[PDB]
C-alpha cells in the first residue's frame, strides 16, 4: 500500500492541467505530442469509467484503486501487512508493548506481562524497544 | 560463518583506482557474531556478496 | 545501442550496452491486465526515463516522436569520447601553453 | 602523516571515545549497507573496533 | 547485578492503556499460531 508513494511524481507529471485532477485539454496535448490518436468518445468513457466521481476530475484514489487491482500481491505479504496494520493502533508502521498487550486482549490472546515484554524483546534484535516489519516477519518465519 | 573452513583464493584482485577498503578478519567476525547471535542470524540473510 | 571498446595495445577487451523505454510511444501491448486503460497507464508510468528531461518539452508540442529519437540517441552517440582511454590506466592530462613548473 | 601517530592517538584515547572515534570512521559503511541498518550499538561498537 | 533486569510500567503509559480501553479473530490463525508457538517456548 504505502509503496505506491513513488507513483506521485507520474501524478503530477500526467496532471498537466495543475488543478490537482485530469483534463481533457491535457489529454489530448500529451496525445498528441505522442502521436496516437484514439477516439474523443473513447478517451472520455475512460475518464468515466476510472473517476470515482466521474465528472471529467480525475482523482488519485480512481488510479490507486487501478494499480491495487492489477498488484494482486501475494498472500503471505497482504496477511502480514494487514496484521500489522490492525496491531500497530495508530498505523503509523511502530509496534509497542501497549499496543501489542491491547490487540492481545481484544483478540482474546491474551498473555501475562512478562510473556507481552519477553515477545517484545524476542523481536527487538536492535535493542531501542520497537519492533519493525522485518522483524515481525522473522517472528512470523516459525 | 557458514564454510568455517579458510580456503585458497583462486584469482586475483587488482586496483585501478586510488581506492578505500574497510577490512574485516575472519576470527574476530565470527566471535562478535556468536556473540550476538540475535544480530547474526539477520546478518547471514541480509548479507550477500558481490564476488 | 551496443559499443565494444578497443585497448591500449589494439585490442578489443569489452562490450558496452545501453537500454531504454520507449513504451509509452510503441503500439499498446498486453498479455494480462486488469484494465487496457490502466495498462496503458502503467506502462506510461513506467516510461518516466523517457518522460523525464530528455522529452519534457514533448507536452507543448505535437508529433514529437520526429526529433525524440534523435533526442535520446544523441546522449548515447556522446559515449564515443568515453571511449576513449582504451582500458588504460594513466595520468591525467593538462592544458598546453602552460608549461610543469618542475 | 608526517608527525600524526594515529595509533598512539586511539590508545591515549579511552575506550568509549575509542568506540566513538571508530563508529564516525566506518560510520560511511555502516549507513549505506543495509546489513548494518538493524545492528545494535553493543555490536556496531565491536565491529567498530574490529574494523 | 548486570546479568538480572526489572520489568516496570510508565504512568503515562498505563493512563494511554486505560483510556484505550475506555474507547474500544477468526481470520488470525496465523497470529495464533505464532501465539500457540510463544507459549509453547515459554512452557
Amino acid at each position: 500500500e504505502e509503496q505506491i508513494a513513488e507513483f506521485k511524481e507520474a501524478f503530477s507529471l500526467f496532471d498537466k492541467d495543475g488543478d490537482g485532477t485530469i483534463t481533457t485539454k491535457e489529454l489530448g496535448t500529451v496525445m498528441r505530442s505522442l502521436g496516437q490518436n484514439p477516439t474523443e468518445a473513447e478517451l472520455q468513457d475512460m475518464i468515466n469509467e476510472v473517476d470515482a466521481d466521474g465528472n471529467g476530475t480525475i482523482d488519485f484514489p480512481e488510479f490507486l484503486t487501478m494499480m491495487a487491482r492489477k498488484m494482486k500481491d501475494t498472500d503471505s505479504e497482504e496477511e502480514i501487512r494487514e496484521a500489522f496494520r490492525v496491531f500497530d493502533k495508530d498505523g503509523n508502521g511502530y509496534i509497542s508493548a501497549a499496543e501489542l498487550r491491547h490487540v492481545m486482549t481484544n483478540l482474546g490472546e491474551k498473555l501475562t506481562d512478562e510473556e507481552v515484554d519477553e515477545m517484545i524483546r524476542e523481536a527487538d534484535i536492535d535493542g531501542d524497544g520497537q519492533v519493525n516489519y522485518e522483524e515481525f516477519v522473522q517472528m512470523m518465519t516459525a | 560463518w557458514k564454510e568455517a573452513t579458510l580456503a585458497q583464493s583462486c584469482a586475483n584482485v587488482r586496483a585501478l583506482t586510488y581506492c578505500d577498503l574497510h577490512v574485516i578478519k575472519r576470527d574476530a567476525l565470527q566471535k562478535v557474531l556468536e556473540f550476538y547471535t540475535a544480530f547474526s542470524h539477520s546478518f547471514s540473510r541480509n548479507l550477500i556478496l558481490t564476488y | 545501442k551496443i559499443a565494444p571498446i578497443r585497448n591500449e595495445q589494439d585490442k578489443v577487451v569489452l562490450f558496452l550496452c545501453t537500454f531504454s523505454d520507449i513504451t509509452a510511444f510503441k503500439q499498446p501491448i498486453e498479455d494480462d491486465s486488469c484494465k487496457g486503460w490502466g495498462k496503458f497507464a502503467r506502462l506510461t508510468r513506467a516510461l518516466t526515463s523517457s518522460r523525464g528531461v530528455l522529452q519534457q518539452l514533448a507536452p507543448s508540442v505535437q508529433k514529437g516522436e520526429n526529433v525524440h529519437k534523435h533526442s535520446r540517441l544523441a546522449e548515447v552517440l556522446q559515449l564515443g569520447s568515453d571511449i576513449l582511454p582504451q582500458y588504460k590506466q594513466e595520468a591525467p592530462k593538462t592544458p598546453p601553453h602552460i608549461i610543469l613548473h618542475y | 602523516s608526517r608527525g600524526i601517530d594515529t595509533e598512539k592517538v586511539l590508545q591515549i584515547c579511552p575506550k568509549d571515545m575509542r568506540a566513538d572515534i571508530c563508529v564516525h570512521l566506518n560510520r560511511k559503511v555502516f549507513k549505506e549497507h543495509p546489513a548494518f541498518r538493524l545492528a545494535s550499538d553493543g555490536c556496531l561498537r565491536a565491529l567498530a573496533m574490529e574494523f | 547485578n548486570l546479568r538480572k533486569r526489572i520489568v516496570f510500567r510508565k504512568i503515562s503509559d498505563v493512563k494511554r492503556e486505560e483510556e484505550e480501553r475506555m474507547k474500544r479473530l477468526p481470520p488470525d490463525h496465523p497470529v495464533r499460531r505464532l501465539f500457540q508457538r510463544f507459549r509453547q517456548q515459554k512452557e
